[PDB]
């Protein structure tokens, strides 16, 4: 006795032994006060949002490099956490949020090394540096969450961009990958990182009632891949029947994970 | 309004 542990899966009372437990459920990205871990098998704990009994970590690698728990410390924040929403329809919740509450989202520009064109404008389209050779070592100092190349040009995201709009009370709504979250994580810049997820291929043109079945496919494949490797970064999981029902969970979830204290993971 | 995708072609091309 005694540490703090969040669950990184859905676990349902009767589906192991029955409803005719002490037992818990939970679901992704709960987390628990384990009060007695001395059992080797099963171990006891506490909803920290409600008390009883929860199965192990060595246990369910038995059952099912599987995923379980991660242990978290509590933290405080003195900035707006960024956003990162992944999956099908993340643009329009990313739109939509950003539209809808103007004064609590914001968004921030990446830098790139290629020579602005006429009609671009520096600090809007992009922060357009001149000298090539600076952006690489800043990549190298670890000033970008997010940076690669196209048509032999520099392409970023820097952490200082985005700690702008975070120390300006704003949720910074961020078009990146899943690998910004570790990298905004190490640089103690917390993310509440969203991943929409399809309940089936069915359930793609449900939430997006525009795109044809031959891009539902494409945008299911990538849905099920990304979710194979990322989960663990996952702040949470959604689902819906609906964009709207999605975009009511989103806006809950932003909502919950905004609190001054928060859970981040530990040693 | 937030997306470039010379941007995006840079990240899901070929990333650091």
């Amino acid at each position: 006795r005694g540490f703090y542990i969040r669950a990184l899966f859905d676990y349902d009372k009767t589906k192991d032994c029955g409803f005719l437990s002490q037992a818990l459920s939970f679901r992704f990205g709960d987390v628990l006060h384990v009060i007695d871990a001395g059992d080797e098998e099963w171990w006891q704990a506490r909803r920290v949002h409600d008390i009883g009994f929860i199965p192990s970590k060595r246990r369910v690698e038995r059952r099912e490099s599987v995923l379980s728990y991660e242990t978290v410390t509590q933290m405080e924040v003195h900035y707006a956490r960024p956003i990162i929403i992944l999956g099908p329809t993340k643009d329009r919740a990313n739109d939509d949020l950003l539209s809808e509450f103007p004064d609590k989202f914001g968004s921030c520009v990446p830098h790139t090394t290629r020579p602005k064109r006429e009609y671009e404008i520096d600090g809007r389209d992009y922060h357009f540096v001149s000298s090539r050779e600076k952006m690489e070592k800043d990549i190298q100092a670890h000033k970008f969450i997010e940076a690669g190349q196209y048509n032999s040009h520099l392409y970023g995201t820097s952490v200082q961009s985005v700690r702008e709009v975070a120390e300006q009370g704003k949720h910074c709504i961020l078009d990146v990958s899943a690998n910004a979250v570790r990298r905004l994580q190490a640089a103690h810049l917390h993310p509440i990182a969203i991943f929409i997820r399809p309940r089936s291929l069915e359930n793609v043109l449900e939430i997006n009632k525009r795109i044809t079945e031959e891009q539902a496919r494409k945008a299911f494949d990538r849905a099920t891949k990304l979710e194979q490797e990322f989960t663990e970064c996952f702040s949470a999981i959604v689902e819906g029947d609906s964009f709207e029902e999605i975009y009511h969970k989103v806006k809950r979830v932003i909502e919950d994970l905004s609190g001054p204290y928060i859970w981040v993971p530990a040693r | 309004r937030i997306r470039r995708e010379e941007y995006r072609r840079a990240i899901n091309g070929q990333s650091f």
